């Protein structure tokens, strides 16, 4: 019972994960965003 | 190379016996033709009604 | 085919004793014709032919099959109603609605 | 609106079907795909509400390969993939394979394409069948297919377009055996068998063409050339139409006897079309040249007993009358004593389409002859004589027995054609 | 125009419902917000027959959400059409029934039923004229199965006037997923004879059979299948909503359909179903679409009427046809098979045409039938019922949650009633 | 949530508690320290700022395997208050742990129980991991099973016990502590699955080619069972499985809830990828006698219910073709009264690999119960010891010298007989 | 679709297997690391016959690798084309076959078949449609022809209607390896002639004679025979895998090729064999395949066919090419060798042109004959056994393992009568 190695490979490009972030940025700030006279004058 | 290969023998029996082709006919046949649209044979003028 | 109750699990569809449907595509095994009549699969782009590829054209590709590069586009979305229906080939590119008999007749 | 429908059984089936249906899909305008960017491609294309064009025909083989490359190819969006019928494995040069495991296996699958194929069309008038007599499949499948569907639809006719046995070279071994076979089966339920074979369209292309070393693609597309002249005074208009049902009834005079021959007269290329003076008396008399034949044999030994032109392009009556009254004069071309003045004249306004990357030159007139002879018995002597040799020393019985066979039926094939030795000589005595 | 309310019933049910309202949106015209996104006028026409009006002109549907799992109502919001659904009509409770019936209709099936009942009769009052009402469920697990029949009899004390639904999805004959099935599955077809007045059945066999012979689809999920059976409830409510020549409803549906009041168990089923290589080579015609809509391999419920006979038959059209062929071929699919109909009668196919068809196709057609072969569908269910029965297993689950041994009986005792009621036209 | 709570007691629940939180932290994000670098609420609770405690309980009565895990990898992951650890063990003794050394240290147990349940919201099961060859495993857990279901009532709880193997074993004493607290727990379980040792052993020789393992070998494979087990409760699936569906499809009576366990792909890394590991082909897998966890065979009795639960992309189209082609083989019997008798469940997520186990990375994995009536022969083989060295009274002075009087003995041994007999009326 | 389980036995087969897989997979375009790295689709959708595609697309094949002596096992999973295969397709043994008929079919084959029998039927079942099995092997040695005639005749048993291909290697005339091959020859070849279908020999002296006057090379390894075998055996199911103009699997090249069921031993060749000094000057054309193909120097049996008659022949021809130059080349080929061809056969040979060349080459062709003349190379043999059994030379380590001096003397009567019936037919 060792600490544990994360053989962490990126499975995606570095190019696609900085459009996935950039994309992900605006997107979310948006979701976040959609949620005088009387009658007789 | 298998192009150049093939054009290197073009002065073989390649001339008059290739896979699919019969021989090359443009030799034969005067100048531009155009083999496709050419209707070989005499025809009748159909005058006379 | 519906030989009695038990005439399935052995034919196609119910069976798990065979090598079909294990095999990826561009294999031809069981289920392959239907596969490339799939909408995602004539979106997949075709390679030209990079060399070597001399010793593997057959006489029907000399002789019948017409060898371009073809273009590769999307299809405008449309809805389907039973499973496996693509509405999205066929010529126009948005169906309209139908309109009714008095519409048509009395005009 | 008279509508064909075709029948292509096993690898000989396929490739002649892939030429032919070239040949038709551009005869009109038909591109591939099966789009057509006039109604006389009503008999062998129906209609369908998103402007396409499906084609009346099924393609059965039992070995997969022959049409996989059908569906992978560019012509995949024109056939229907429910008339496209294939099996798991192949017949392998067996009658009994063919006939009595896998045979009966997609009949039912068969028999429904053709059924389905019927209700859609209003004026029926025949079946083409494609197959090889040498063949596994073409000889097993084939062979009662057309049996099945003689019971099925009855007062239609059914034609074939055989492959037979080259005289001199063959493929395969047990040949004669699958061939024998086969012949015993047809006599009694095919109406009429126009046949060709492999030899004499070499010699045809060695010859009359400039082409040596061809490939079956070079045979296919003269094979398709016949096939659509055959069927071409249906779609086109004409002087004197012929149809399906007419060439059923004036070339067989009994019903054992329904085997003629074939021939294309203008089979010949640019170069030597180019020189050369196509008039209906020189072409029709090139029909009755041995040379030109697609079965090889000496017609002058045989006796003609029927005939039948099939003419189109620009061609007057009285070239054609008067040509064939040259044919009569001549000593060498010499009928039989119980038929009289016997020709069938067809003639059609259209003249033949070359394919690209074809061989054959644009002409203008072309003659399709389709002639019973009685020198077409020297082939089936040659052929059970061949099995005589075979069947004495049980030479590859044991394929056939294990495989839901029976040894009589060897014996009751043979024992039915030598019956056609001497029908064939009694038809051409003096009467 | 005629008001319809839509109730949701167990996880089987609310993923049906679920495709059953995307595909109702996608004919109208309704992009997933709610917007209305058409081309005609026929599609906002009797909009109001499925949909309520929000403000800013956005559409929302009239149904309510149902089901005691808490876990299955994310499962519905995140979907693919998950937005349009009100977030007040989504009820849940702590936990499953735990494919029990007996806590699903007594025990945690029944002090959330005053929310459900509170719900309806909130929705079902803020309509001109009401219909009636629809039932997604399944008769194998315990919410569905429980709770949909207690709300089924509350709704029937209270609305009596109105007509009721029912597309049950029944126990298969060889696939299963529980192995207390039958209990389940005797006990809610017990409460369903007197309740309703239309049910259908749906097999989950019948519709991979569809999926692997008909659609030549080699691998279908379970929205494979909900989206056949969508299609079929979308196909019943056609004149409703779009003009016609000849337009039905589903009372007269049921008038001309159900001759006497317990035999109600209808097969459905649906006329356009090509292959995916045979779709641009196939010309829908009507002899094509009535040919394989009685096909005998066509229907989603596990029974073969070529064992029985059709007591009457309905075909809903959708499409613009001919009125003569449509007849021509109703005679000519009863006159044929004569042995397959009950001779009693004058005319069994019910014939209604509504003219717009779904938007891409050429003409649709749905079919519902009674047969007597429907009870082959309760006998499988009442074998496997007195096989386990009677060695006493899986019992002390449904005891222990306050049910007596004689309601067994009892049920088992009108299931038998049922099966002999429909062998009187055999 | 769908939360739950483990309690592991003895050195067998510790050590099989070891392996099924590092499976459980590395099956999450969760780190050694506990810290992320919401579906983790059924086994880890958050604090205010960034950390995951698990909800789990570790009791035993002797120091020296309690410590080994405060002074390890994961020291700081578990609350140093759930760690619980006693002075002296029962050693080998149910009377000690369930008279003499237990009476005193279960309220302490049972406040820990009690503040881990008001943090709890939606509980569902209790996780119990133990031994039947020892004296904390056996008495401990027997004494706080009597006193849960006495505070709980109907609150579920399963047991993972390791039975004792048939022909191998470490004690001497084991068959009467085993037939004791299995005549207590009897009437306080819900659900018991029987796990062996030598069969673990056969089966990591066997389909692993790992040979001579370690205990921590066969507590991969246990983690990795148990985590199938409420792998429904975290993940969503085609068909969720919750705990009141387990008992609900497997048990036709109060009396017989003793089900076999199976895990169907196991294959080391040399060898999983020449396979095409479809669910067809592992779910027969299933049913083959080499791959049992108790070391009997389902072919000697008759199959009662059985539940199916799936890993990964698996299809339920593929599955259900599957086990309706698994009823057409004469080889395995069901019996009469269950038509059915399959339970399914589907989850999407792939089962989680540990760097450095035996396991290999795999798309789909199949966790079977099957309820059989062949655990009855593994009842015979204890009783048949309990009676051959109980007629003698060896090893007794110190069971009737440590608060336990002398009619336990034949009142369990009158237990385990009526429970033979129970199961010889059922496969009629 | 139509599929083949190969069997390798015995370390001979086993490295002839080995060549087998380099050259399949080197022609298939398959890596080392299993996967696919080809320049064209057409190789991909035939990969059917020899491969399985396991998950995460790594194509094993369908090899049942199996030993009694662990030493060649090793070297069999090998350095480029050894990991390809299952773990589990490994079958090994602890004592190998020294040399030893007797113990490769009682005592040390006989619990090795179980073992490999239940790994043939789990290849076996989970096929589509099996087509046969190929087993390469040697009658020489211990292992191979004790305990693969063993495996053919328990195949042959469960199978009978499947094609039981043998790639043999028959004992040399000139040089041999081992003394006791006689034995291991006559008691192979009994069971060979009546469980197998199509049987291939090989000999290496053949194969000498190949890579020294053909290929021009000097000191050739065991590789280069081994090469030429994987090549010639990859050549005759080629059609089955490769579209053409004409094709014929293996069940083709037998109901043409064999008309007796008894006479059913071939002789292959393989016809572009050119040196690297000859390279440049011979152009790669019909008439010189066709004459190399009939060359008495250009085969690998011993006998030569100036002594026999041919029965049969086959030519698998592979590339793209012209019919016309097959048949009358074949028509000649008959015509100008009157003399060497049985009379009551009018057509002996028999064509099949595939379109997909092997690696590298432009056309080439495989030849399959069944000439009279083998009954030379059985001749020997027998002339050998009747000069060692009469003074029992070593009959001591084969009676003393659970045979009888009985069973010699039936493969010797089994001999004579293929010897003997094979004379009537010259
Ligand atoms: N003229 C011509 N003959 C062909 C063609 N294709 C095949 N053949 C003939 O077919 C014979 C071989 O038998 P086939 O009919 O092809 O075999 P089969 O019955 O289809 O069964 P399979 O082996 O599965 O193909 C050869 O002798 C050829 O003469 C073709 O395209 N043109
Ligand atoms: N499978 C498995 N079994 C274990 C493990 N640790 C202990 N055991 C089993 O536990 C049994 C005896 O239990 P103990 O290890 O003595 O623990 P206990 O139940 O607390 O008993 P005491 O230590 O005496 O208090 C032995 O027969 C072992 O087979 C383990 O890590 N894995
Ligand atoms: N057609 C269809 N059937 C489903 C679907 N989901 C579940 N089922 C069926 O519903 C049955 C179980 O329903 P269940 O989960 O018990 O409903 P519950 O009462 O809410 O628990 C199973 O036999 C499934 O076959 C679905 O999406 N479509
Ligand atoms: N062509 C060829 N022959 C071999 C090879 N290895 C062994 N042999 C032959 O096989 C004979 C020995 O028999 P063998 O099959 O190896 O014995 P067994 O495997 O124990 O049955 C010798 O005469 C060798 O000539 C090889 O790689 N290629
Ligand atoms: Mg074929
Ligand atoms: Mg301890």
């Amino acid at each position: 019972y060792q600490p544990p190695k994360s053989h962490c490979q990126p499975i995606r490009g570095k190019r696609e994960a900085i459009l996935e972030m950039l994309l992900r940025q605006q997107i979310c700030k948006e979701v976040q965003a959609e949620q005088v006279e009387s009658v007789t004058h | 190379q298998k192009m150049k290969d093939k054009k290197e023998s073009v002065y073989f029996s390649n001339q008059r016996a290739p896979l699919g082709k019969s021989h090359d006919q443009t030799p034969g046949l005067p100048k531009g033709l155009d083999i496709l649209n050419t209707t070989f044979g005499t025809a009748i003028v159909r005058e006379t009604s | 085919t519906d030989w009695n109750d038990m005439s399935k699990f052995f034919q196609y569809g119910w069976r798990c004793n065979t090598n079909e449907d294990a095999y990826s595509n561009r294999t031809l095994m069981g289920n392959w014709n239907q596969e490339r009549y799939d909408l995602k699969n004539i979106v997949q782009p075709k390679p030209l032919p990079s060399q070597f590829g001399h010793y593997f054209e057959t006489t029907y590709d000399t002789s019948y099959n017409n060898r371009r590069p073809l273009s590769t586009h999307r299809f405008k979305r449309e809805p389907h109603w039973f499973p496996g229906h693509q509405p999205e080939l066929v010529p126009p590119p948005y169906k309209c609605t139908e309109k009714s008999t008095y519409m048509t007749s009395y005009s | 609106m008279r509508e064909c429908i075709s029948i292509h059984v096993g690898q000989a089936g396929v490739q002649i079907g892939n030429a032919c249906w070239e040949l038709y899909c551009l005869e009109h305008g038909i591109q591939p795909d099966g789009q057509m960017p006039d109604d006389s491609f009503n008999t062998f294309f129906s209609e369908t509400g998103a402007g396409k064009h499906v084609p009346r025909a099924v393609f059965v083989d039992l070995e997969p390969t022959v049409v996989d490359e059908v569906r992978t190819g560019t012509y995949r969006q024109l056939f229907h993939p429910e008339q496209l019928i294939t099996g798991k494995e192949d017949a392998a040069n067996n009658y009994a394979r063919g006939h009595y495991t896998i045979g009966k296996e997609i009949v039912d699958l068969v028999l429904d394409r053709i059924r389905k194929l019927a209700d859609l069309c209003t004026g029926l008038q025949g079946f083409l069948i494609f197959h090889s007599f040498g063949g596994g499949t073409g000889s097993g499948f084939a062979s009662l297919l057309m049996e099945r569907l003689s019971v099925d639809y009855g007062k239609k006719s059914k034609l074939e377009f055989a492959i037979y046995p080259a005289p001199q070279v063959s493929t395969a071994v047990v040949e004669p055996y699958n061939s024998i076979l086969t012949t015993h089966t047809t006599l009694e339920h095919s109406d009429c068998a126009f046949m060709v074979d492999n030899e004499a369209i070499y010699d045809i292309c060695r010859r009359n063409l400039d082409i040596e070393r061809p490939t079956y693609t070079n045979l296919n597309r003269l094979i398709g050339q016949i096939v659509s002249s055959i069927t071409a005074s249906l779609r086109f208009d004409g002087a004197l139409n012929v149809d399906l049902t007419e060439f059923q009834t004036n070339l067989v005079p009994y019903p054992r006897i329904h085997f003629p021959l074939a021939t294309y007269a203008p089979v010949i290329s640019a170069e030597k079309a180019y020189h050369e003076q196509l008039s209906v008396a020189e072409i029709t008399n090139a029909c009755f040249e041995p040379a030109n034949q697609m079965v090889k044999c000496d017609p002058r030994h045989g006796k003609y007993m029927a005939c039948c032109m099939l003419y189109r392009g620009d061609v007057v009556p009285k070239d054609v009358n008067a040509a064939i009254a040259t044919i009569k004069t001549k000593r060498t071309i010499q009928f039989v004593d119980w038929c009289p003045t016997g020709f069938k004249v067809g003639i059609n306004y259209q003249p033949p389409t070359v394919v690209p990357g074809g061989d054959l030159a644009k002409v203008q007139r072309a003659v399709c002859m389709l002639s019973n002879t009685t020198a077409i018995a020297e082939a089936w002597a040659r052929l059970d004589h061949k099995l005589d040799l075979m069947y004495a020393k049980r030479a590859f019985v044991h394929w056939y027995v294990g495989e839901g066979m029976e040894e009589g039926e060897f014996s009751e094939a043979r024992e039915d054609l030598a019956a056609l030795e001497k029908d064939y000589e009694e038809v051409g005595v003096d009467s | 125009m005629r008001e319809i309310v839509h109730l949701q019933a167990g996880q089987c049910g609310n993923q049906i419902g679920a495709k059953f309202w995307e595909v109702i949106s996608d004919e109208h015209g309704i992009d997933p917000t709610g917007t209305y996104h058409g081309d005609s006028d026929l599609q906002l026409e009797r909009i109001n027959v499925y949909y309520n009006e929000a403000t800013g002109g956005k559409y929302v549907p009239r149904a309510v959400l149902v089901d005691l799992e808490p876990g299955t109502m994310d499962s519905v919001r995140s979907g693919p059409f998950g937005q349009i659904f009100r977030p007040d009509n989504f009820v849940f409770g702590q936990s499953g029934a735990g494919n029990n019936w007996a806590k699903g209709h007594y025990t945690e099936g029944a002090e959330l039923v005053d929310s459900v009942l509170d719900v309806v009769r909130k929705e079902a009052e803020s309509c001109d004229c009401l219909q009636g009402f629809q039932l997604t469920h399944s008769l194998g697990g315990g919410t569905g199965s429980g709770m949909g029949t207690l709300l089924i009899s509350k709704i029937r004390e209270e609305y009596p006037d109105r007509i009721m639904n029912t597309f049950s999805v029944v126990p298969s004959p060889k696939v299963s997923d529980t192995v207390v099935e039958p209990y389940n599955a005797t006990l809610s077809v017990h409460q369903l004879v007197e309740n309703t007045d239309e049910t259908y059945c749906i097999d989950n066999e019948a519709l991979y059979d569809i999926c692997f012979r008909t659609l030549k689809l080699t691998t279908p999920t379970y929205g494979d299948l909900n989206h056949l059976v969508s299609a079929t409830m979308s196909g019943v409510t056609t004149c409703l909503r779009f003009p016609g020549q000849l337009n039905a409803d589903l009372r007269k549906l049921a008038v001309n359909m159900v001759p006497f009041p317990r035999l109600h168990f209808f097969m459905p089923g649906f006329a356009p179903l090509t292959s995916r290589g045979s779709q641009q080579y196939r010309a829908l015609t009507v002899p094509e679409l009535t040919q394989q809509m009685f096909d005998a391999k066509n229907m989603m419920a596990a029974c073969d009427p070529r064992h029985g006979r059709y007591l009457t038959v309905a075909a809903v059209f959708r499409g613009r046809m001919s009125m003569k062929e449509v007849d021509e071929q109703m005679l000519n699919v009863q006159n044929k098979n004569s042995s397959y109909f009950v001779e009693w009668i004058p005319n069994n196919v019910k014939t209604a045409v509504c003219d717009i068809p779904p938007r891409g196709l050429k003409m649709s057609a749905t079919f519902i039938g009674n047969s007597t072969a429907i009870q082959e569908l309760f006998k499988r269910i009442s074998e496997q019922f007195t096989a386990m029965f009677r060695r006493k297993a899986f019992l002390h689950w449904y005891t222990g949650e306050g049910m007596d041994e004689m309601e067994f009986t009892e049920a088992e005792s009108n299931m038998n009633d049922l099966v002999s009621e429909y062998q009187q036209y055999q």
